[PDB]
């Protein structure tokens, strides 16, 4: 009556290591698997399979192996400990326009040489949020100065976000969610099994979710508890929104050598007029994508409540400001614009930039962001939004972020790790 | 309601050959195995062929086990039933059953749950 | 037809055709030691179920027919029901309380008939 | 005699006789790395090839005698031409294009096989 | 009872009952190179054991019995004393010298019949 089969078509839910694979980077470069030109995907039929997006440790993982392939990116690279010195700067005013009036900071410095015996006097601008006013009114220093040591990124590593693919070592496998209207927890038909994920860029941004992938059908709100106003709310667009982003201002790049086979990149004369950095958002689109936002919300919390956008509380630079990476420099910028209204060209969000980056949310390993020559311009999707609510008759609705984690949940959230286990009993009727 | 029915020639010489086959209707014909039963012009019923229900295992009497072969084809439901040399003692007619054995990984018969009608063979 | 799990949702008597289909896929120093981490489990995780076979007098095969009553009290059920109603995910969950039990007494079973086949020699 | 790969330049039936020496043979951190890769893979290697010979019925053997008929659009040849004049290596080359034809039809006979075995008993 | 090597005292015959006991139980970057080391071992020494099994031809087994006969230049003792009243840690030190002569024996003869059973089919 008992009989053994291995091979039988059963697993269980489990954590294990997932490999990158893909098809000079920051993050996945040679250390990672070449993919597959022909993946495979095995529709499911009949599978039910309960999904929870809010416990999937896949995103754990994806964070951990991001922040450590950053770190592996910077360890090699110049340090600037020389930098840190008494600057003397005074004010950038040649051709400057009333929108950026003191932004910029002319400073000078003693710097070291490729010889121990010499110094040599240098100058380079820097950003306002770049430097701290010490004493001698003229006397800044790096703001980094007092917490931490300052590495410069290598200018030959693009922070450009390649994608890369998750992958199952044998014995696990990756099941899929293909149910269009998911919203990522409880149960779900249309599973099926896939090699590896899709593609995910490593885009690190706040408040706006960008070049992320898009809703089937519908705007959808998703949260671990959408009553809980600690919780966010991670709204995915099913129409992207351009976004034009920009630095208006050619600059030039010097290098100063600071050490036997070391250099520093610094800012030179801005060739041109001094105009602020922006990015433009095209007002009908956003109007439309904020209406189809609100219709999902009211499917929570009733359709005869008043709904208002305002913008983000105050804080950290970092949080309350929109956050990206483009063309090579980090900016910041003041989303106000865009989340200010009760329920529902151009609008224009003018932005910050700044060379010294603490990344993620730690303290003690600042970098420096080399100088990029000539003018940026960068155009992108928003794919949706991470929300916080502010809470009888209204709620009110802020952009959140800075937890990167929720960067990356938002593509994760339709997959799932689980373990394959082969051996089954089962009574038959036959006898050894 | 389901239905087995018999063809195939009813008049050879000893020493000769004669296939019979038999069409079934009505049922999953792949889900169940099957057999062949003589009835002697003036006796009794003989078990003569089992066959499996996918065709790869069969079985016989002794006394036709050099000379019978029973083969199924689950793609236009039907049996057949090879005969070689015939002697006059195989006179008898033939009936196409459903059951005989079983699967092993499904309930047990060990019985004939259907019968044709029977195809009727003489040896001259 | 479907690879790999293709028949999760096909009934008991459905699946156990595609055995083979989940058999074969069970097959910057810290990077080369997660990935050798992986490789290893996998290959440490086949080698126990294959053990366990081997202990099962089971070694060489995907469906092997053992010596061992079923307990009616692990499941009672029919062979129609399990065979060809539920799914083996199902099963997996129905019988889940008593997998060691089995486990057990298969081994049990098979010292008892390696010493017989010893005297019958 | 000649030990591992001795028997390279013999022909087919003078070699497969040696077929022991052969199977015997398949068994600062950067240089660690690169030492338990290679080591890993050996055994990797070998468990694919031992898990074929199980779905194919030939578990524990290293001469198997299948129910597969040959083709003999495969290799149009007389058993003497192939046992007694060609090598391995010869072979090997000649019949390159017919290797998974061959093994998908050894994994389909088995699982007919045995299924028919569970049935008789 | 006792577990893993809890026999390891008894006589010969009163142990080999417990052969599953110890057959299951065989299975910062430098310290995961160290511990790594020591997993691939532990399957390296399994698969090992196991292919010399396979080549006598007691691949699946725990007891096998083989076709070759005891020499008494090896160990002239009877049964009653092997069985009875020494244990196998005493039984090792007594026929280390023959080990490498018994295991050529049955390799050999495992050949042979391994060829034998190929000219009967
Ligand atoms: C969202 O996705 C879009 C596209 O999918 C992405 O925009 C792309 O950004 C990169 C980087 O800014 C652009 O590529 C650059 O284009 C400028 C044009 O003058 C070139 O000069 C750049 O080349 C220099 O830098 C390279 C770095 O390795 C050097 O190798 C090279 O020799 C040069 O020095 C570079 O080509 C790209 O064109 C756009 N794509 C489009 C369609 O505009 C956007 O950034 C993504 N958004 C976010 C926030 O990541
Ligand atoms: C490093 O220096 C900065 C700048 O002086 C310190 O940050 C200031 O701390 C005071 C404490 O009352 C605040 O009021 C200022 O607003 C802070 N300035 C900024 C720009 O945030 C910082 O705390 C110093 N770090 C250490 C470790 O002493
Ligand atoms: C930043 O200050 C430097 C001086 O510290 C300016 O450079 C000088 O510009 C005058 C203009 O004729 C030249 O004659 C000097 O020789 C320049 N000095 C050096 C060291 O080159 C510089 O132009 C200022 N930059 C900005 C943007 O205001
Ligand atoms: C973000 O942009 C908005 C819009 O330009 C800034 O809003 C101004 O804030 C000051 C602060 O009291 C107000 O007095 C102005 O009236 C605001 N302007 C408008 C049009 O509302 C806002 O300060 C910027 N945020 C930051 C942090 O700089
Ligand atoms: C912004 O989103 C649009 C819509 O997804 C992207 O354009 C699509 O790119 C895919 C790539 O295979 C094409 O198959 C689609 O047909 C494109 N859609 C359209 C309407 O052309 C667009 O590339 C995204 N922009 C960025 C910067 O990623
Ligand atoms: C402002 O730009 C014009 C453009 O030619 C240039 O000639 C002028 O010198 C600039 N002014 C300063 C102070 O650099
Ligand atoms: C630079 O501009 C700011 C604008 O408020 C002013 O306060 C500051 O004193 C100026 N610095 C110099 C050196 O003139
Ligand atoms: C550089 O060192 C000299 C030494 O006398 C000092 O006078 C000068 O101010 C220093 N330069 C700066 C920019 O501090
Ligand atoms: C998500 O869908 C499940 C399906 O039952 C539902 O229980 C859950 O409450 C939904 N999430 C939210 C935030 O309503
Ligand atoms: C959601 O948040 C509310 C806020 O108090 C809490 O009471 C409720 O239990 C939470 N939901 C779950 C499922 O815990
Ligand atoms: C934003 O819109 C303004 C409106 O005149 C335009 O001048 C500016 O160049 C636009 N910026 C971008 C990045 O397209
Ligand atoms: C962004 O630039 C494209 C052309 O590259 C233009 O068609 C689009 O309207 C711009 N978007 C905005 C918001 O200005
Ligand atoms: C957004 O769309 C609504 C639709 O009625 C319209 O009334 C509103 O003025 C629009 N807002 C903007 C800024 O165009
Ligand atoms: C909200 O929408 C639902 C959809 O069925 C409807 O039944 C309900 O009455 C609506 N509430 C209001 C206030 O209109
Ligand atoms: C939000 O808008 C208000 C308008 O008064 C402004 O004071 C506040 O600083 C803005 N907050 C941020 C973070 O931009
Ligand atoms: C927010 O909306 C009010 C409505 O009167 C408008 O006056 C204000 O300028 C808007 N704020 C921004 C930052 O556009
Ligand atoms: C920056 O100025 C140089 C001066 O000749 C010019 O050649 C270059 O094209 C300018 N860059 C841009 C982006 O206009
Ligand atoms: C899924 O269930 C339907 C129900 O009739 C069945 O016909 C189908 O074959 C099932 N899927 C598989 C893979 O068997
Ligand atoms: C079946 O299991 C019960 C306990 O679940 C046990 O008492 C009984 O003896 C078992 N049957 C046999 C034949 O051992
Ligand atoms: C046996 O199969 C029949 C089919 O209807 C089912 O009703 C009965 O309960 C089954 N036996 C057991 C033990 O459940
Ligand atoms: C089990 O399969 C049989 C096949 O005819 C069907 O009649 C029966 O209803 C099925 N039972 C369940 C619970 O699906
Ligand atoms: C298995 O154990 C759990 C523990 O609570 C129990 O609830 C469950 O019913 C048991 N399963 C069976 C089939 O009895
Ligand atoms: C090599 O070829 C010669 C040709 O006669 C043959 O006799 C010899 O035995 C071959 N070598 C081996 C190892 O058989
Ligand atoms: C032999 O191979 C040919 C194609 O190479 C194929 O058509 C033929 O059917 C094969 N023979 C058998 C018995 O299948
Ligand atoms: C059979 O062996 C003879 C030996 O001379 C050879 O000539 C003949 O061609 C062989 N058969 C085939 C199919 O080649
Ligand atoms: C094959 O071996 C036979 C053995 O006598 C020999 O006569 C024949 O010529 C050989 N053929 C080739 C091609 O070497
Ligand atoms: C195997 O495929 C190659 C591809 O060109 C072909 O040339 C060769 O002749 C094929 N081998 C056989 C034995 O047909
Ligand atoms: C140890 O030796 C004594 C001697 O009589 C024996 O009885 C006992 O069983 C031995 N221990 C074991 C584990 O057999
Ligand atoms: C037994 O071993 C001796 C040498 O120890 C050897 O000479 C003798 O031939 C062996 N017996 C047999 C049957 O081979
Ligand atoms: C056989 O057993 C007896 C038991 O006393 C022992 O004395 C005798 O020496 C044994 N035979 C050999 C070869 O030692
Ligand atoms: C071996 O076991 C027997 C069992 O009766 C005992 O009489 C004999 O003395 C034992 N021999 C030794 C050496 O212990
Ligand atoms: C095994 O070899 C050693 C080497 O000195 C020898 O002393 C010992 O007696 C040998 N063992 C036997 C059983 O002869």
């Amino acid at each position: 009556w008992v009989t053994v089969y291995y091979g039988v078509p059963v697993w269980k839910d489990a954590e294990t290591t997932l490999f990158c694979a893909s098809d000079h980077n920051v993050w996945a470069t040679h250390a990672c698997v070449p993919t597959d030109p022909n993946p495979q995907e095995i529709h499911l039929e009949n599978v039910t399979e309960e999904f929870n997006m809010w416990k999937n440790n896949m995103v754990e993982q994806m964070h951990t192996d991001i922040i450590s392939l950053w770190d592996q990116s910077l360890k090699p690279c110049v340090k600037l400990t020389p930098l840190c010195v008494t600057l003397q700067c005074t004010n950038v005013t040649n051709n400057i326009t009333d929108d950026m009036r003191g932004e910029l900071k002319n400073c000078s410095f003693n710097m070291t040489t490729e010889l121990r015996d010499k110094k040599q006097k240098v100058y380079s601008l820097f950003y306002r949020l770049d430097v701290v006013q010490i004493n001698s009114n003229k006397e800044y220093r790096l703001i980094n100065c007092n917490t931490s040591a300052i590495t410069q990124a290598c200018p030959k590593v693009s922070f450009e976000p390649i994608p890369i693919h998750y992958c199952a070592p044998a014995g696990f496998a990756i099941l899929k969610c293909k149910d269009k209207k998911f919203n990522g927890t409880g149960p779900c038909p249309s599973v099926s099994t896939v090699q590896c994920t899709h593609g995910i860029k490593p885009v690190v941004s706040t408040q706006l979710l960008l070049n992320g992938s898009l809703a089937e059908e519908e705007v959808m709100i998703r949260s671990e508890n959408i009553t809980n106003n600690a919780k966010n709310i991670l709204v995915q667009f099913n129409t992207p929104v351009q976004i034009n982003c920009t630095r208006p201002n050619n600059n030039t790049r010097k290098s100063i050598r600071i050490g036997p086979g070391q250099a520093f990149y610094a800012t030179g004369d801005i060739i041109g007029d001094i105009r602020q950095a922006h990015c433009n958002v095209s007002k009908a689109t956003w109007n439309e994508t904020l209406g189809k936002v609100v219709k999902q919300l009211r499917k929570h919390f009733g359709n005869n409540t008043i709904i208002r956008f305002a913008n983000s509380s105050g804080g950290d630079l970092e949080v309350t400001t929109h956050s990206f990476n483009c063309g090579g420099e980090f900016f910041y910028c003041n989303t106000s614009g865009l989340f200010n209204s009760t329920w529902i060209d151009s609008i224009t969000l003018p932005c910050r930039i700044k060379q010294i980056i603490n990344m993620w949310q730690r303290i003690g390993q600042a970098m420096y962001a080399p100088p990029i020559q000539g003018v940026i311009r960068c155009v992108s999707n928003i794919t949706g939004l991470i929300l916080t609510r502010d809470g009888s008759t209204t709620e009110t609705f802020r952009p959140g972020g800075g937890d990167m984690r929720d960067n990356w949940r938002s593509e994760l959230y339709k997959y799932k790790v689980v373990k394959i286990e082969p051996l089954g009993v089962a009574p038959t009727r036959c006898k050894r | 309601e389901v239905q087995l029915v018999e063809t195939g020639g009813g008049l050879v010489q000893p020493g000769g050959s004669l296939k019979l086959s038999c069409r079934a209707s009505g049922y999953t014909f792949s889900s169940f195995a099957m057999s062949w039963v003589r009835q002697a012009p003036g006796k009794g019923l003989e078990w003569v062929s089992l066959i499996n229900d996918r065709g790869g295992l069969t079985f016989y009497v002794d006394s036709v086990k050099g000379r019978f072969t029973i083969s199924r084809d689950n793609s236009k439901n039907t049996l057949s039933l090879q005969m070689h040399s015939l002697r006059d003692g195989d006179t008898a007619v033939y009936y196409c059953a459903t059951g005989g054995m079983s699967s092993a990984l499904q309930s047990s018969k060990y019985y004939f749950d259907f019968w044709g009608q029977g195809a009727l063979v003489t040896v001259s | 037809f479907l690879g790999f799990l293709g028949a999760a949702g096909s009934t008991m008597g459905a699946a156990s055709m595609t055995l083979t289909v989940q058999a074969r896929n069970l097959l910057l120093t810290v990077w080369g030691i997660k990935q050798l981490q992986a490789r290893v489990l996998a290959v440490e995780r086949y080698l126990r179920d294959q053990q366990l076979l081997g202990i099962w007098g089971c070694s060489g095969k995907l469906i092997c027919c053992t010596n061992v009553p079923w307990n009616s009290s692990w499941s009672n059920r029919n062979l129609s029901e399990i065979w060809d109603n539920m799914t083996w995910l199902q099963w997996d969950k129905e019988i889940s309380n008593y997998t060691q039990i089995i486990y057990g007494l298969l081994e049990e079973s098979q010292n008892q008939q390696e010493k017989n086949e010893q005297d019958l020699l």
